[PDB]
RNA sequence: AGCUUUGCGCAGUGGCAGUAUCGUAGCCAAUGAGGUCUAUCCGAGGCGCGAUUAUUGCUAAUU
């Protein structure tokens, strides 16, 4: 229940924290708090600021201008650095966004391939699942192969566009919808020769459904 | 509570995502506010969905946009504040009537699409 | 062939309906009276469709006697009456006739010149009796358009009580028509219902300020019109906002009372008094006291700028020096005493001229600048 | 070519209702195409319902 | 100092509102406002200062004694069956199934200019009935696409119209006939030469999704959005039972072709099986994601389906008291599901996936996709002949299947 | 695992213009600000008032 702010807005939010923090720090200065702020100098500016000075000493003047420009660089990546993210925070964060809550529900897509021969493919769905938390199924048959994914929307959103688009015999999205609870594990590619032992398979998860359309629809196909 | 008219009524989840949804097209350049423009954007088929208050009164004022909407075939969504929807349009003036425009190459398409499924699966 | 054999269909048509409707103005003062309206609002609709396409065939056939006609009357109706009362004698006195009511003064006088010299053959006697005949249809279409607009204006308590309270029942009836009904014209955005009844209006030799463009028939309604002209651009726009507001709500059969009506016409006239309203008091602001103690300005880069600027040049330093017993020669016969003192003259002590110090060149302002990006 | 002259024959025979069915059989079969949708628009056009 | 006092001002958040600045100083015991004191005034001192510091009984025994003999006469039928040869059944089951798979759209007729989101058979087979959301209900003949007796329908979008059960064959088609829900919960009662509503039925001050006669056609049985379901005796012109079950709204009502059994599907993700003879829930359904928009008891008399947005139609067996099996039907929203009237010869789903599917009520296999239409599948119904199939869509217009 | 888009901050470097920058418990405004062109089309702030070396600070001189 957010509410968004207007580009005006957000322009007099960062004005007014811009000066509050300028009238702080001139308070302070005022006050004897603080050291009063030197001239900003630069190699450009190096004669209009110390003329009187660059003359009498020019290597001891460049040497100080040099130094307070690496001194503000230094304190430019001092505070970037500093507030960075830990290469492991890094996959914190990344290993979280990617975690979507299936407490409220499981979206489940169903994928029937006609040839999954391929090595390089298998891997491809393995890995991606894995990452994507698609907990699942694969099952291999002659013509009939049951890719049941199940997980987050959108997680099942990115694993439906790479089989559409990413990967290539055709690949046929069987049925995609929800249910209370998961029902399979990570990743194993079953290969399954006969059709008996894929649908007890199937029934050891409470999913033999899935595989019964997969082996319809196919049918349907081989007679169409 | 609401006005029953607005039957297509958006849940909390729905009217968050919907309101991110327009914040981002507003970044993007992709957005129509008012009432007026919607009808306009409706008119010349450019728009991919419709989002438009509860709180209008009258809420006739917008019901004009449901007929045209299934004239022209573009899902629309009712959210339950006028205040919230114009905050999100990037304006302090409260919206009633948002469009979402279409726009080849955006980077939102794959959102507006599945905003587009998840209100034309909830009017009924 | 098909225009001719459709005008026989459309006036049976017309005239069942407007049996129809005359039934129903009686029985007023299972067929229910909605439907009336409903089919009264379509005939107005078949009846313009109707009348472009005789005023297209009379622009078609009247083109061979006077081609030049069509561009100084834009109207449809007023290209009608005028090429009924012309016919084909252009130098009849006409101009003199009913073409004061028909047209303006400057348009009467524009089209007499060029009449002066049309360079048009005479029409044939069929071809004039074809030209008389669309013209009567047309006259006769308008008029069944005049009864159907004024049977609609009398029951339009009813059908949009709202939107009668803003513009009244006259201006509602034109607006109605024009949008093709009730449900068009709530389908419509604001500023299109705004223009609605706009004419493209020839300007002779005026500009577009003068005949005013983009202006419907909100614009020349009763409130609009009560404005001063400086704001009545800004009522118009209001007006016809409000207006798709209670077409909207009156589309939909709500407020049948005409409380939505009420209040907009109350928030209307309050806005409008807004406009209306006497500009405040404001102070007179006291000349600064004259002040001698000193004032401590800032450098940098802006200070130097303005230096650059507003400093002398050597082109000027060097033209604020004028030799002393060197009678120069008067360079300027629009203003004497005018001199380039040592530019370019003996005595000057430098070999060659001055170059232009570009840091003195014209720039335009900011503002002005984006006036000039948006002309672009 | 052969489903909009089938449905051109199911127009002139007097049974509309077919022909709105016949294409949308075959927008169906051939998603995506203008010459069908052209005729399924001037169907309805053509029977009045604009 | 005074200074890092100023600091800590900045980051003390004040109410914007004048009455509770007001309210927090008078808690405070300070003056509300000083002379001259403004609005802005008022919170710059609070923030210095936030700083410094008998009806019933007689319709269930009716209900019960109209139930029971039918429900005994299912089981013999039942019994017959399962005397008849086996080969003889198979026959006709792989008969059926060619019929099925020979559907095409035999018909297209725009019910209305707004979405269609209704349609029902009439106890003939003869005439259908479409509920659109202008407000106007259509009774259509069968066998060709024709308007025959229109309605003036409600003033908000009509949910569901059913015929009555013994319409168009033995009771007059002056008395009631229809019975018509529309989204402000008003329903109203038609007559097939009446376009004006019989009767309007009052109470539902919320909206009503459907509305469906008992089997025995004297109660009339509506689900309203107030969790609640209502049977309504059209003999007592009165409702019966304004049961309370469903923990959101409820959506869709199936009665028992036997009627002894009553099954409400509603927006709680579980469907619950009241008994109309006791007003006790019988049997609780569970497995169901999200809302469920469709339920029909099977002339069997022993299998329910149910339809929701998971995409799903979970099959449930009253026998076992538990789901049998979970078909994944469409790929969108699934509303309309419905058995062969006759008998458990196929199951007809439909869904938001603009599509229709057919499957063997046995073996809940597809056998025949009713591809087609344009827009979204509000509703279904399958005439009592069994060759008649509807499905009205978003797409505004109703089509029907035949086998070719 | 990288790559990349948008918005918001925080800084760094660089360029440009001081006839302009702000303030709005003043008013109006997507329920439409404002429309010379393109008007059955355009779509966002406008106005009034106030501050000022046409943003404001320090520093160094003379004082």
């Amino acid at each position: 229940l957010g509410v968004y702010l207007t580009k005006k807005e957000q322009k007099k939010l960062r004005r007014q924290t811009r000066r509050e923090a300028q009238k702080e720090l001139q308070e302070k200065v005022r006050l004897g708090l603080m050291p009063p702020p030197e001239p900003k100098v630069r190699i450009s500016n190096l004669m209009r600021v110390l003329g009187t000075e660059a003359v009498q000493d020019p290597t001891k003047v460049e040497a100080h201008v040099r130094a307070q420009m690496a001194k503000r660089q230094k304190a430019h990546e001092e505070a970037n650095a500093a507030r960075k993210l830990t290469a492991e925070q890094r996959k914190v964060k990344k290993i979280k966004k990617l975690k979507e809550d299936i407490s409220q529900g499981v979206h489940i897509s169903v994928y029937r391939v006609r040839n999954l021969s391929n090595p390089a493919k298998k891997f491809k769905i393995e890995a991606n699942a894995g990452q994507l938390y698609l907990t699942g199924v694969v099952v291999l048959h002659k013509d009939v192969n049951v890719v049941v994914v199940e997980g987050g929307p959108k997680a099942q959103k990115k694993f439906k566009r790479l089989m559409l688009h990413r990967i290539k015999n055709k690949c046929v999205l069987v049925w995609e919808g929800t249910a209370k609870d998961r029902s399979f594990g990570e990743m194993k590619f079953k290969q399954c020769p006969t059709e008996n032992m894929a649908r007890e398979h199937f029934k050891k998860h409470g999913a033999e459904h899935y595989w019964d359309l997969a082996l319809s629809e196919s049918v349907l196909e081989s007679t169409d | 509570d609401v006005n029953p008219k607005a039957y297509p009524l958006a849940d909390a989840h729905l009217t968050k995502k919907l309101l991110d949804l327009v914040q981002q097209s507003c970044n993007y350049k992709q957005l129509r506010k008012g009432a007026n423009e919607a009808t306009k954007t409706l008119n010349r088929g450019i728009s991919e969905f419709i989002v438009m208050a509860a709180d209008a009164e009258p809420l006739e004022i917008i019901l004009h946009l449901p007929l045209l909407c299934e004239d022209k075939n573009v899902p629309y969504v009712f959210v339950r504040s006028k205040q919230a929807l114009g905050r999100a349009c990037g304006v302090s003036r409260p919206v009633i009537a948002c469009s979402v425009t279409i726009k080849e190459g955006s980077q939102l398409k794959q959102q507006i699409q599945s905003i587009q499924q998840s209100i034309e699966r909830l009017l009924v | 062939a098909k225009l001719w054999d459709s005008k026989m269909f459309a006036e049976i048509m017309m005239k069942i309906e407007e049996y129809i409707s005359k039934q129903a103005k009686a029985s007023e003062v299972a067929a229910p009276e909605y439907r009336v309206i409903v089919d009264a609002n379509n005939l107005t609709v078949e009846i313009e469709n109707e009348l472009n396409i005789i005023h297209k065939f009379i622009r078609d056939k009247y083109s061979k006697r006077f081609p030049e006609l069509e561009s100084l009357v834009p109207n449809a109706l007023d290209y009608i009456r005028t090429v009924k009362e012309l016919g084909n004698s252009l130098d009849k006195c006409k101009n003199n006739e009913n073409l004061q009511q028909i047209l303006t003064n400057a348009t009467i006088m524009v089209v007499s010149v060029t009449a002066s010299t049309t360079q048009g053959q005479q029409l044939s006697e069929e071809e004039l009796e074809r030209l008389e005949e669309a013209c009567d249809m047309a006259l006769e279409l308008n008029a069944s358009k005049h009864r159907i607009y004024e049977y609609v204006e009398s029951r339009m308590s009813f059908i949009a009580p709202n939107l009668s309270i803003i513009i009244g029942a006259s201006t509602a009836a034109k607006i109605m028509g024009v949008a093709g009904g009730l449900t068009n014209l709530s389908k419509m955005p604001a500023c299109n219902i705004m223009l609605l009844g706009a004419q493209r209006k020839t300007l002779s030799g005026f500009s577009s300020t003068s005949v005013l463009p983009h202006t419907g028939y909100i614009y020349h309604s009763d409130i609009v019109q009560s404005l001063p002209p400086d704001l009545r651009r800004k009522a118009a726009r209001l007006v016809a906002a409000k207006c798709t507001l209670a077409a909207r709500v009156d589309s939909f059969h709500e407020s049948t009372e005409g409380k939505v009506g009420y209040e907009l016409k109350d928030e209307i006239e309050r806005k409008f008094d807004k406009w209306q309203e006497p500009p405040p008091v404001k102070q007179v602001k006291p000349l600064p006291a004259p002040l001698d103690g000193q004032r401590k300005k800032r450098g940098g880069r802006r200070y130097r700028k303005m230096k650059e600027r507003l400093g002398l040049t050597e082109i000027r330093k060097q033209a604020n020096r004028m030799s002393f017993g060197e009678i120069e020669e008067d360079a300027y016969q629009e203003d004497l005493g005018f001199s380039l003192g040592h530019l370019g003259k003996s005595g000057s002590g430098r070999v060659r001229q001055t170059q232009v110090n570009e840091a003195t060149k014209a720039r335009i302002s900011k503002t002005l600048q984006r006036t000039l990006q948006k002309q672009s | 070519p052969l489903w909009l002259l089938l449905s051109r024959l199911e127009e002139k025979i007097g049974q509309l209702t077919r022909a709105r069915a016949i294409l949308e059989k075959s927008r169906l079969k051939n998603p995506k195409n203008p010459g069908l949708w052209l005729e399924s628009v001037r169907l309805e056009y053509r029977a009045g319902l604009k | 100092a005074e200074f890092e006092r100023r600091k800590r001002a900045r980051q003390i958040n004040v109410s914007t509102d004048d009455s509770e600045v007001k309210a927090c100083l008078r808690a405070l015991g300070e003056p509300i406002t000083l002379f001259g004191e403004g609005p802005a005034e008022r919170r710059e001192r609070l923030r210095n200062i936030l700083s410094v510091v008998n009806s019933l009984k007689v319709a269930r025994l009716w209900i019960a004694n109209y139930s029971l003999p039918r429900a005994m006469k299912r089981l013999e039928e039942a019994r017959l069956h399962k005397e008849i040869p086996e080969t003889t059944r198979t026959s006709q089951m792989q008969e059926l199934h060619k019929s099925l798979r020979s559907l095409n759209n035999f018909c297209s007729q725009i019910g209305d200019d707004r979405p269609i989101s209704y349609c029902h058979f009439s106890p003939n087979s003869k005439m259908l009935a479409t509920a659109c959301w202008s407000g106007l209900c259509k009774l259509w003949s069968v066998p060709d696409c024709n308007l025959l007796h229109t309605l003036r329908g409600h003033n908000t979008n009509v949910g569901a119209i059913v015929f009555h059960p013994k319409s168009t064959v033995s009771l007059d088609p002056k008395d009631v006939n229809l019975a018509s829900c529309a989204a402000d919960g008003s329903v109203k009662l038609w007559s097939l030469d009446s376009d004006e509503p019989v009767a309007d039925i009052e109470g539902h001050t919320v909206r009503v999704a459907r509305v469906m006669w008992h089997p025995s056609g004297r109660f009339l049985g509506t689900t309203c959005y107030d969790r609640s379901w209502r049977l309504w005796d059209l003999e007592a012109q009165e409702e019966i039972l304004h049961q309370e079950g469903h923990s959101m709204g409820v959506y869709d009502i199936a009665f028992h072709q036997d009627g002894s059994l009553a099954g409400t599907g509603g927006l709680d993700a579980f469907g619950r099986v009241w008994d109309l003879r006791t007003g006790r829930c019988i049997m609780f359904l569970e497995g169901h994601l999200k809302e469920i928009y469709g339920i029909n008891f099977s002339p069997n008399g022993y299998h329910i389906a149910t339809g929701s947005g998971d995409n799903t139609c979970k099959v449930w067996d009253l026998r076992q008291r538990r789901c049998v099996y979970t078909i994944p039907a469409h790929q969108n929203l699934v509303t309309g599901v419905k058995f062969e009237p006759i008998h458990g010869n196929f199951l007809l789903t439909g869904a938001y996936d603009n599509t229709a599917k057919i499957w063997t009520h046995p073996g809940w296999s597809p056998l025949k996709t009713l591809a087609g239409h344009e827009g979204k599948v509000m509703g279904l119904d399958i005439s009592s002949d069994g060759q008649l199939i509807a499905t009205c869509s978003y797409d505004r217009t109703f089509k029907l299947w035949m086998a070719e």
